[PDB]
């Protein structure tokens, strides 16, 4: 339970949109991930930013995704640009909160995001 | 440099609920071998004593 | 016959797979009858910091 998300816009290829996953308070974590699926395969990853700094990204997302972190609404921000049909999926928020040094993400939340002309 | 429960107060958060539904009684605690049972080391072979 | 079985779990769990409950909208800076999940009442319901 505790936390929560939803939320998204459906867009034509090439736009530009900011997903958001709706703050639920001041939480611990270390690392927020950005991660999509679509039914018949598997789910995939997306992207990680690190309260440290360290940022990582999956290889098929080059120069389309942008990761921010905000502490004072304490919200991760992905602003996704150059859009082709292979986004239609749904988008979840996986959190890291250290439960026995780790582990139980929430990303039981999702924004079904699907990027199409028609 | 504290063996026994430091002196102070720290409330507790709610984690998680769990839906199981069956009666509970006894309970265990699982720890990490870190020695080899078959050819035991004479020491350190397990973490720090 | 294409034969579909939806066997629905009622059990002492966070319901999941609900939602038919629907909200309308919501209304703010007017004096209102809310119920909030349960919680009935009347007042005037304002963004609260
Ligand atoms: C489990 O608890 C129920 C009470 O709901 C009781 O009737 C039953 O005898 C219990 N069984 C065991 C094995 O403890």
């Amino acid at each position: 339970v505790q936390l929560q998300e939803s939320g998204g816009g459906l867009v034509q290829p090439g736009g530009s949109l900011r997903l958001s996953c709706v703050a639920s308070g001041s939480v611990t974590f270390n690392s927020m991930g950005w991660y999509r699926q679509a039914p018949g395969k598997q789910r995939e990853l997306v992207a990680q930013i690190t309260a440290g700094g360290d940022t990582h990204y999956a290889d098929s997302v080059k120069g389309r995704f942008t990761i921010s972190e905000h502490r004072g609404k304490n919200a991760v921000y992905l602003e996704m640009h150059s859009l082709k049909p292979e986004d239609t999926a749904v988008y979840y928020c996986h959190l890291q909160v250290p439960f026995l040094g780790g582990g139980y993400d929430y990303w039981g939340q999702g924004t079904q995001v699907t990027v199409s002309s028609g | 440099l504290v063996r026994d429960l430091p002196q102070g107060f720290s409330a507790l958060e709610p984690l998680v609920d769990l839906p199981i539904g069956i009666n509970i009684t006894r309970f265990q605690t699982l720890l990490a071998l870190h020695r080899s049972y078959l050819t035991p080391g004479d020491s350190s072979s397990g973490w720090t004593a | 016959y294409r034969v579909v079985v939806l066997s629905f779990e009622l059990l002492h769990a966070p319901a999941t797979v609900c939602g038919p409950k629907k909200s309308t909208n919501l209304v703010k800076n007017k004096c209102v009858n809310f119920n909030f999940n349960g919680l009935t009442g009347t007042g005037v319901l304002t963004e609260s910091n």
